[PDB]
RNA sequence: GCUCGUAGUUGAACCUGGGCCUAGCCCGCCGGUCCGCCUCACCGCGUGCACUGGCUGGGCUGGG
């Protein structure tokens, strides 16, 4: 049976992550919230609740800090660190109106954030000077982007080509891999934690 | 296939698609300008013309129909907008 | 021919939804065909469309629902006859929608059930 | 070098400081370089590693 | 789909977006009126005046030149064909078919065909009576299409 | 005409009477034309663009000459994005605003995105002809359009 | 106090989130008509409230800081328009009232205004900012304000910090509280990691013209006290071709000014002699550039014994190798006052 | 057997001027303090990058 069970939002969950400490998050349309699913008595409410930023889609948490980033629909994603941040900071594309679909920190290089937008394009963030970094358009649109948690600077696009491209992050020229064997479109990727398999 | 970008297809995909099949229909058509070189005058053609055009005198031609683009004539020049 | 270009529209949603695609091209556009995709984002049943213009329609979805439909007649329904509508259209109360263009616009029946007006029923999914 | 120059467009003021962004981010990956080249070379992995112990020098 | 013969085709002339510039291929809209003008004075179809600026004119379309289409000036300058333009090579089709019945009896395709050509006739005369074109009551037989002729 | 000039209607009606003479060599529609209408509001931080308002037949007239006039408007004045448009008083007046916002490049399509809720962007696309003497201009073009009409579009090349 | 009953009545049951903006609406308005009005009941008032405040509240649910980092965030009850409220009614009447502008008034407000910037919410951290800009000040005759507006200046840095971006309210009333301690308060030392962000964030808000003037206030409050440090030397060489390059008259005369104040107050010979080459450069340089680098100069001979001897003797010889009519005329004042000094 | 055809039936999309309040800033005007000017004096003027307050003066933007 289920730990802990909550009726979270409206619409679907769209993104959800564990903080650091023992607290979970959770994306929607409606917003974004945090609860304690440990503690002595169960509660059902929120201890805190985002809705400013547009309709968020994805959650990523930092390695070792209380930092955690938000992929919005605005085009953005948004930086929030816990019990010192209340509304975040926006890093952005200059000019950028499509959705990020997904967001994911580099556990190995902290402060290095990976995103895909729809359109077809994956973009970088570095965190210590906030601001993005490089924006590469690829052929068709990318579900998902993550990261290898041996190597810091490989990354693995779940592709609606069928296909998952394992790119390496500081030479966006060509593919280091191309994995196809699928049928319909890759919904999700996730490299193993000893980072050689997928 | 399940899922693509619809509103954003590739130009190349979008190229060999028929005419009115495009996002957006449009034509590929085009208009070029023809000069014969005994003369500095500048028609200025319909790329599948169904007129046998003639310069501004001259009794010529400059290009004949057919069932696609107009066959421009002979030794004459052509740039294209 | 169907002028009915809600119901080609529709049909083309619902022929996605079986075979699995995940974007549709739907070649007449209008605006009663916005507001319904409108109403079935709101629900979550519909990633994210756009209005391309030559126009047509990119409808992203999700792979969460299972039939659109369009009631052909358009009968004209009052809130204590909308229950009843309710509970014969949908298979169970808490599963779909049933849309309605009512003088407020077009929205579901618990909008319509929150904002206190009555009016056509045009379609629903679920 | 102490004159300034023109103020350039939006587009290539923000084009070049990402570039300066770029250029750092390969550099703190190029830290990284060295140690993925030994353990994509090495014959014997052992994974967890001993770094991430929780009692790691008791 | 393309009436009463079967066989689907899609042969259609494409419209380009931006209904305003084509700026290079330049020239007054007034010149091209008054070339529009001229044209139906010496006495073509609206729909050969278009091919005639095809064929020679800097034009793509005069809608987007121009304000208005070029049966819409043709009205305004009170320069239109009696029977619009469409109707008019319809009845004279018509009175072809009739007059090749008349050299020759037998021709049973022939009279299949007229038919046909009767029928697009009397499907076109009543959407032009609704539209306020055409005064009511309009015969479309030997009577008065071969009166009719040009 | 419509003005009584304010402090910088003088300065730009001057420029377009003295691009008559101590010039070119080139004029059309430069002696049919009078005070006009224009206005200077800001475009980002620190730059503003000034845009002037034309007369209706005149802007098919403006269509007739606009290579290096605007290049002579830039340059020796105020060293600003210079931009002319028609002067109006709904949609289709929006539509008119647009394509003659984007004078030397026909735009293609309009697609309305929406998002995962209510909200929606807009997003027009030109022409992939001409595309590196416009990119600097195109948030230009997107302001200028939020501060005449109030509806936030953003300009895009296709890719 | 007929005003305030029913409002308390109503939000002391269970509420919703609308209706609790509906009443931030209408308390912020009730401060807008307060603070324009029999002025010490009003601060007894004022501090009655937020004593009803303090006792309606909660002690065991207070805010806590975020999970993932180690400090409180800026950001369905919503008491805190109270506060925000009687807070407002305290800026307007010690605004626009000097004489209770006293050290004896406000002991009961240093406890009470601590946990109004302490606070999370946005409303009540610019109301509490705007109050300390207000009661800078006030000498408190023994220095009690001493530890308040160190806290205050810890809290105004953070939420600049932490703020999306500098064009928001919460920043800007945050960088006013910021630029006030620093023109008036000499007991508060600044950190450089502080001032190297906050000038690294400022460094396009100097250009943006709707909040120049602003942040123009806080570099000219920056250059009051001396801070000899590498990102105030760095933007200050980016003031100075902000001073020449930019168009308009409004952004030039304010980039003059920091510039100037620069000059006349930055304590070598080799730095000295480089703006002066730098200054001679753009002499050399567009005509608006070189109408606001010879008012620069102008202002320099006015304001400066030896610095009046060494400016005249390198600016009167290129000026008269410039002697475009207006900047002729100008040229021919600056020699004029070169030959007056 | 096929085609045309009338009563009948279904019939594309596109389509919410004026004034008042309010907040923020600017530009300008005005009263006072300080300083300066001039007037024999009375007096007035300049006077907010010296200070302070007002303006149902003008301009831009947000909200009702
Ligand atoms: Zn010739």
């Amino acid at each position: 049976e289920e730990t802990w069970r909550v009726a979270a939002h409206n619409n679907i969950v769209k993104g959800l992550t564990f903080t650091n400490d023992k607290k979970l998050l959770s994306c929607a349309t409606d917003g974004i919230k945090l609860w304690d699913p440990y503690a002595s008595p169960s509660n059902t409410t929120p201890i805190a609740t985002w809705q400013e930023g547009g309709p968020y889609t994805s959650l990523s948490f930092h390695r070792s800090a209380n930092t955690f980033a938000a992929s919005s629909g605005q085009g953005c994603i948004r930086i929030w660190d816990l019990e010192h941040s209340t509304a975040g900071q926006a890093i952005q594309w200059p000019s950028f109106v499509d959705t990020i679909t997904d967001v994911c920190f580099n556990q190995v290089e902290t402060s290095v954030i990976g995103s895909v937008a729809t359109d077809r394009s994956i973009i970088l963030f570095d965190l210590r000077t906030n601001m993005p970094v490089i924006k590469t358009v690829l052929h068709f649109a990318c579900n998902r982007i993550v990261f290898n948690p041996m190597e810091a600077m490989n990354l693995a696009v779940a592709s609606e080509d069928h296909n998952i491209y394992i790119f390496d992050a500081r030479n966006f020229d060509k593919a280091l891999n191309i994995q196809k064997g699928h049928v319909a479109a890759v919904m999700d990727v996730e490299f193993s934690p000893t980072g050689e398999e997928l | 296939v399940l899922a693509v970008d619809l509103l954003n297809p590739s130009p190349a995909s979008e190229a060999r698609k028929h005419k009115l099949k495009t996002l957006v229909p449009a034509p590929r058509s085009f208009f070029m300008d023809v000069k014969c070189p005994g003369c500095f005058t500048i028609t200025t053609v319909f790329s599948h013309a169904q007129t046998v055009v003639i310069c501004q005198g001259c009794t010529n031609v400059l290009c004949q129909p057919t069932g696609g683009k107009a066959r421009l004539t002979e030794g004459c020049s052509f740039r294209r907008k | 021919v169907r002028t009915s270009v809600l119901h080609d529209a529709l049909n083309s949603i619902n022929n996605a939804e079986k075979m699995g695609k995940r974007q549709v091209m739907i070649r007449p556009s209008s605006k009663v065909i916005v507001k319904f995709l409108q109403v079935m984002q709101r629900h979550g049943y519909i990633g994210e469309f756009e209005e391309v213009d030559n126009g047509k329609i990119v409808v992203q979805l999700n792979g969460r629902l299972n039939k659109c439909g369009v009631i052909s007649p358009r009968y004209n329904v009052r809130l204590a006859e909308l229950e009843k509508w309710v509970t014969k259209l949908l298979p169970a109360r808490q599963f779909g929608y049933v849309i309605l263009t009512t003088s407020a616009g077009i929205m579901d029946h618990e909008e319509a059930r929150r904002k206190h007006v009555a009016g056509k029923i045009i379609g629903f999914f679920y | 070098s102490k004159k300034l120059e023109v103020p350039l467009a939006k587009r290539q003021q923000d084009r070049l400081m990402r570039e300066a962004a770029y250029k750092k981010t390969n550099e703190t990956l190029d830290r990284w370089i060295e140690t993925v080249k030994h353990n994509r070379r090495a014959e014997h992995l052992v994974f967890p590693l001993a770094q991430n112990a929780h009692d790691r020098g008791l | 789909g393309r009436l009463h013969s079967k066989g689907k085709g899609i042969s259609a002339s494409a419209i380009p977006y931006s209904r305003n510039p084509p700026a290079w291929l330049k020239t007054t809209p007034e010149q091209v009126v008054e070339q529009i003008c001229k044209l139906a004075r010496k006495g073509a179809t609206p729909s050969q005046i278009g091919v005639i600026l095809r064929d020679s004119h800097g034009i793509a379309q005069v809608k987007v030149v121009t304000g208005n289409k070029i049966l819409r000036i043709l009205k305004s300058n009170g320069l239109a064909p009696d029977i619009p333009e469409d109707l008019y090579f319809l009845i004279k089709k018509a009175v072809a078919v009739r007059k090749h019945l008349e050299r020759n009896r037998k021709d049973k395709d022939s009279k299949f065909r007229l038919i046909l050509i009767e029928s697009r006739i009397h499907r076109l005369a009543r959407y032009y009576k609704t539209v306020g074109v055409l005064p009511p009551t309009w015969k479309y037989e030997s009577s008065t299409a071969s009166t009719l002729v040009a | 005409s419509r003005q009584n000039p304010s402090d910088l209607e003088r300065a730009i009606a001057g420029a377009l009477y003295d691009l008559e003479t101590n010039t070119a060599d080139l004029k059309a529609a430069l002696r049919p034309l009078q005070f006009v209408s224009a206005r200077e509001i800001e475009v980002g931080h620190g730059k503003k663009a000034i845009v002037i308002f034309v007369p209706v037949p005149a802007l098919q007239g403006f269509h007739r000459v606009q290579q290096r006039l605007t290049r002579e408007l830039e340059k020796k004045f105020s060293d600003r994005h210079v931009l002319i448009l028609a002067a109006r008083r709904l949609t289709a007046v929006h539509d008119a605003i647009l394509t003659d916002l984007v004078y030397p490049v026909e735009i293609v399509g309009k697609r309305l995105r929406t998002k995962e809720d209510g909200s929606k962007v807009l997003k027009v696309i030109l022409d992939e002809k001409e595309r590196g003497g416009v990119d600097y201009r195109l948030d230009t073009y997107s302001e200028v359009y939020r501060r005449l009409t109030g509806r936030n579009v953003t300009f895009e090349f296709p890719q | 106090s007929e005003l305030t009953l029913p409002l308390q009545s109503l939000l002391m049951e269970k509420l919703d989130l609308r209706t609790v903006r509906k009443i931030d609406e209408l308390l912020l308005r009730i401060t807008k008509g307060l603070l324009e009005n029999a002025s010490q009941e009003v601060l007894v008032f004022c501090y009655e409230v937020i004593q009803e405040v303090y006792r309606s509240q909660k002690p065991e649910e207070l805010p806590k800081m975020d999970p993932r980092l180690k400090r409180f965030i800026v950001q369905a009850k919503h008491t805190y328009k109270m506060t925000r409220f009687a807070i407002d009614i305290l800026r307007a009447v010690m605004k626009k009232h000097d004489h209770l502008r006293t050290a004896a008034n406000l002991i009961g407000f240093l406890p009470v205004l601590g946990d109004a910037v302490l606070a999370v919410e946005e409303e009540v951290k610019v109301s509490a900012f705007k109050m300390l800009t207000v009661i800078v000040k006030v000498p408190f005759k023994n220095n009690e304000s001493n530890g308040l507006y160190k806290v205050a200046h810890k809290e105004a840095i953070k939420s600049i910090a932490m703020s999306s971006s500098t064009q928001s309210e919460l920043a800007q009333a945050a960088l006013k509280l910021i630029s006030v301690i620093l023109r008036d308060r000499r007991d508060i030392q600044m950190r450089e990691a502080a001032l190297d962000m906050l000038l690294s964030k400022l460094k396009d808000d100097l250009t943006e013209p709707l909040y120049r003037h602003v942040t123009f206030n806080f570099l000219r409050s920056v250059l009051d006290r001396k801070l000899e440090t590498a990102s105030v030397y760095d933007t200050l060489d980016h003031v100075g071709t902000v001073m020449i390059t930019n168009d308009d008259k409004d952004t030039r005369d304010l980039a003059r000014g920091a510039f100037f104040q620069f000059l006349r107050e930055y304590p070598k010979r080799n730095r000295w002699e480089k703006q002066l080459k730098f200054i001679v450069a753009n002499l050399k340089y567009r005509e608006g550039g070189r109408l606001s680098v010879m008012e620069c100069i102008n202002l320099l001979l006015k304001k400066s014994d030896e610095f009046t001897q060494e400016v005249a003797a390198t600016c009167f010889i290129p000026l008269v190798f410039v002697l475009s009519d207006k900047c002729r005329l100008a040229a021919g004042e600056l020699i004029k006052e070169t030959f007056r000094v």
